[PDB]
RNA sequence: GCGACCCCAGGUCAGGCGGGACUACCCGCUGAGUUUAAGCAUAUCAAUAAGCGGAGGAAAAGAAACUUACAAGGAUUCCCCUAGUAACGGCGAGCGAACCGGGAACAGCCCAGCCUUAGAAUCGGGCGGCUCCGCCGUUCGAAUUGUAGUCUGGAGAAGCGUCCUCAGCGGCGGACCGGGCCCAAGUCCCCUGGAAGGGGGCGCCAGAGAGGGUGAGAGCCCCGUUGUGCCCGGACCCUGUCGCACCACGAGGCGCUGUCUACGAGUCGGGUUGUUUGGGAAUGCAGCCCAAAUCGGGCGGUGAAUUCCGUCCAAGGCUAAAU
RNA sequence: CCCGUCUUGAAACACGGACCAAGGAGUCUGACAUGUGUGCGAGUCAACGGGCGAGUAAACCCGUAAGGCGUAAGGAAGCUGAUUGGUGGGAUCCCCCUGAGGGGUGCACCGCCGACCGACCUUGAUCUUCUGUGAAGGGUUCGAGUGUGAGCAUACCUGUCG
RNA sequence: GUGAAAGCGUGGCCUAACGAUCCUUUAGACCUUCGGAAUUCGAAGCUAGAGGUGUCAGAAAAGUUACCACAGGGAUAACU
């Protein structure tokens, strides 16, 4: 037998504030608006309008 | 009486018109027919006392109320129904004298 | 997290920080709370004084729903006024806003704080401290009971 | 057991890794759940799916005596004063308890009225499409009915309001607090007063 | 000696029922110690493991002899909270519910007893028919030591009014489920390779770039995948519509009443013993002893007496869903 | 002088180790606590549940007088329930002069002493339903209190405990 | 209390002569509670003593084993 077997009731989830949830979908949001970090992501975005 | 409209003090609590309970059928729970108290009285007639209501009996018939009323308690079991059976023995002992 | 684990940090150390000496042993003092009174004595007596012993009365089949009081003091009485009704208070000498506080779930009020300056406040409760009755009749207002 | 911290109380000295439950299964129970209100939607149409019209009444207890929740169903008396038949109720959407039984005039009455616009707000289908019976509907509203998904008569608070309100000098010579005691200490004597006043 | 009944006996008599198997969940019984208490005996481990039985697709519970004391809730079950709380405990170690409140789901009912006596109106078997999970006819039997019907406390019986409600069949569809059939695009040019499915070039499909196979990383080689179309079969349940007869004797609904109004016994309850529970002058269960009542009985978490008040109606039974 | 270990002391006439490969031991969970990061703030927490939605175990949205913690404490209990400070140091800033200077400002924190709430004791005019109220006046007593809130959620290491 | 008074006296001229939780029991209040409402018994609380743990910071406790067992100790005897 392994020591410290593996058990099903290990703590897999988690339970964030759902206003730090919206602070980080908003700050998402606003950094797809800067060309800069979109380019820093890794997509080719040279040839969009704005 | 109705509630003072305090929350304290005798008849305390939010003030309503209170409203007496609609009669139900349940009302009579305790009571029973004509006919019951009839078959009762006979089978009462055919089948007689146990031996510890004649215990009872002779003991009011010599005037020992407070024996009567502890071998009934002791018998039944509690003093509510010792009172009972000792007040039946004793219309029992006035319907006989009479 | 397994990588912050500081045993990760005494791998290779023989002891894993338990001393070569005393060494980690199953239940040197043993399980739970043994030994309150005899060999974690001083712990229980300096850190957890009352512990042993009973006082009081007991109460079989304790029910808190009787005993619900909700308290609010007076300098919180004004947070319950809308803005709109405080300004119309304000502006209005002639009147008094009347806040029923067991709306908001208050019982009793109690009279911490003040209340505000050259202002008359009718308050509604089912239950009032003697200080809070008299700094709302000093206000300028009263006080009616409920239930 | 070293240091200052709090005295441990850890229920743990049976086989509890036996009786443990977990909550995998929580999104699979919601979708069961949906899908069985969806069935039973389709299966009640056009009745609505929030269920049988349900009385209103006060909550238990002093903590709760302020607060108006949803009942199991109408009592007999507000049936009966509503004029609706006890072994029609259950069958037109109105759920009957014979077992509430009614204290005071202010409920009967909020239950009587609730039914009353029940009754303005139902649709009868007739149980023969071609016979109209006394409580059937007409053509008309029959054409016009549909299912109602949501509570289509919720039960809810009257919201406070702060009113402006004149003090006159009879609230400001009025004593709450000794009020307050002395209706306490009457309560606390009334045993005293009473077999004292038998007593002379 | 015959006949009737009663109890019982024998039948390879005619026709039926039962045993046993499985373990994840479910119901009943029985029942430890390791262990913890830094020792140990009460306690804990645990109302658990082991042991002995009984069901289903769920089981069990279930329609208040309830919760509470409120302005009152209203079968059962489950989730969150109540709460590591009230309580229990060499009051040590430890142990530990319930009500309110918010949600999931919701559903209510059947009997016994006084009440046909102008006739047991009830039921089983055989036999013969029929649109055969049943109906009809006939004949034997069960049953009066009581089968049908009415009634179940929320009521109800009886009487008088109101004229409010109640009677099937068949067809075609929808809904649900299980299956069958077909349906996109390169295997173009060059190179390396045993083999392109690799590299380069040129094209294409995509509501299909999930996945797999084929001689190496394959959307277009193959099976499939996405989305339509068509076809077949169950479940007779739910639902829409259509075609015909639609009979209120009777029974229910509503109103009235100077009349009645039947409700479960060695059962409840009490004493005691053992066990169990948080239940503490005793939570439930069980043995033994005593042993009820009907203007009464149980409960109201401190034993007892007195006076009130609140709430229900046990000792018979069935019941889906949430789990 | 042979490593590992226990030890006051090991190269030990102290124990394990013939040799190699692979496997091999502070973990997971629950209750707390300090610390730190993040959100909001007298609030905070939607994941019991509901509406949906990557045709979907995610993500998104939803708190009615729901609930938990906090927002008030002291008493066994009946029960009562915070009158809102002073002062000595003290950071920063503002003025006069360039002394280890003077004046104003005086947050955080610390020392000292009052005041208020409650348990206990003591005290008592006036009213009052006659047992309640409380003008004035207190105390070498007691509190995990008040004197313009600091919490709630969440992440991780460490520590006690099952 | 004593002394005329200052003053002394909160046991013994000073340095030892003694005792937690739980439980029981006594003393005190026109005291609190028995949680549906009253009265009375009974019970439970609050404050202060008493019944004791001498292993004296406080389990409730007889032997034997040569028939013997286990975890260890060179922290410790029986040779050199
Ligand atoms: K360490
Ligand atoms: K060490
Ligand atoms: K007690
Ligand atoms: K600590
Ligand atoms: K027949
Ligand atoms: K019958
Ligand atoms: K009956
Ligand atoms: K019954
Ligand atoms: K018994
Ligand atoms: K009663
Ligand atoms: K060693
Ligand atoms: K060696
Ligand atoms: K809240
Ligand atoms: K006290
Ligand atoms: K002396
Ligand atoms: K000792
Ligand atoms: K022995
Ligand atoms: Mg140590
Ligand atoms: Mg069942
Ligand atoms: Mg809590
Ligand atoms: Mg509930
Ligand atoms: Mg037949
Ligand atoms: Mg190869
Ligand atoms: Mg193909
Ligand atoms: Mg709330
Ligand atoms: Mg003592």
């Amino acid at each position: 037998r392994m020591f410290a077997p593996t058990k099903i009731w290990r703590r897999w989830h988690r339970k964030i504030p759902v206003n730090q949830k919206r602070y980080a979908v908003a700050s998402a949001i606003a950094a797809s608006a800067v060309p800069s970090l979109v380019l820093a992501r890794g997509h080719r975005i040279e040839s969009v309008p704005e | 009486q109705p509630n003072t409209g305090l929350s304290v003090g005798l008849n305390k609590g939010h003030v309503v018109t209170k409203k007496e309970l609609a009669p139900r059928p349940s009302d009579r729970k305790g009571k029973t027919s004509k006919r019951v108290h009839f078959v009762r009285s006979l089978i009462r007639e055919v089948a007689g006392f146990a031996p510890y209501e004649k215990r009872i009996t002779e003991l009011l018939k010599v005037g020992k109320d407070k024996r009567a009323l502890k071998v009934a308690k002791r018998k039944l079991g509690t003093h509510k129904r010792a009172k009972k059976k000792r007040e039946e023995m004793s219309n029992a002992l006035r319907k006989m004298r009479a | 997290t397994t990588r912050f684990k500081k045993n990760r940090k005494k791998r290779g150390h023989v002891s894993a920080g338990h001393g070569r000496v005393g060494k980690h042993r199953k239940h040197p003092g043993g399980r739970g709370n043994a030994g309150g009174m005899h060999h974690h004595r001083i712990l229980f007596d300096k850190y957890h004084p009352g512990y042993f012993g009973k006082v009081g009365m007991r109460y079989f089949h304790k029910l808190r729903n009787k005993f619900h009081c909700p308290t609010i003091n007076i300098d919180n009485l004004w947070s319950l006024v809308p803005q709109e009704v405080k300004d119309k208070a304000k502006s209005s000498n002639a009147t008094a806003p009347f806040i029923d506080v067991t709306q908001y779930g208050y019982f009793k009020v109690l009279g911490k704080g003040v209340l505000p300056q050259n202002q008359a406040v009718v308050v509604k409760a089912k239950l009032i401290s003697k200080n809070a009755e008299k700094k709302i009749k000093e206000a300028g207002g009263a006080v009616v009971l409920t239930a | 057991m070293k240091h200052n911290n709090v005295i441990p109380n850890g229920h743990f000295k049976k086989h509890w890794q036996n009786y443990v439950r977990t909550w995998f299964n929580q999104p699979a129970r919601k979708t069961r759940r949906r899908a069985a209100r969806q069935q039973k939607a389709v299966k009640i149409f056009p009745r609505p799916t929030a269920g049988s019209l349900r009385p209103i009444v006060h909550g238990q207890t002093l903590k709760y005596n302020m607060k108006v929740r949803a009942g199991r169903g109408f009592s007999l008396e507000e049936l009966k004063a509503a004029g609706i038949p006890k072994k029609l109720a259950p069958t037109i959407g109105i759920a009957v308890d014979h077992r509430r039984r009614n204290r005071s005039l202010e409920g009967l009455q909020t239950n009587v009225q609730r039914l009353k616009t029940y009754k303005a707000k139902l649709v009868i289908f007739p149980r023969r499409a071609k016979k109209v019976k006394a409580g059937d509907s007409s053509a008309e509203e029959l054409a016009t009915a549909t299912q109602v998904q949501g509570s289509y008569m919720p039960i809810t608070r009257e919201q406070p309001a702060v009113d402006l309100v004149k003090v006159t000098d009879e609230m400001k010579s009025f004593n709450a607090y000794g009020k307050l005691r002395i209706e306490r200490t009457n309560a606390r004597h009334i045993g005293a007063r009473l077999k004292r006043a038998a007593e002379a």
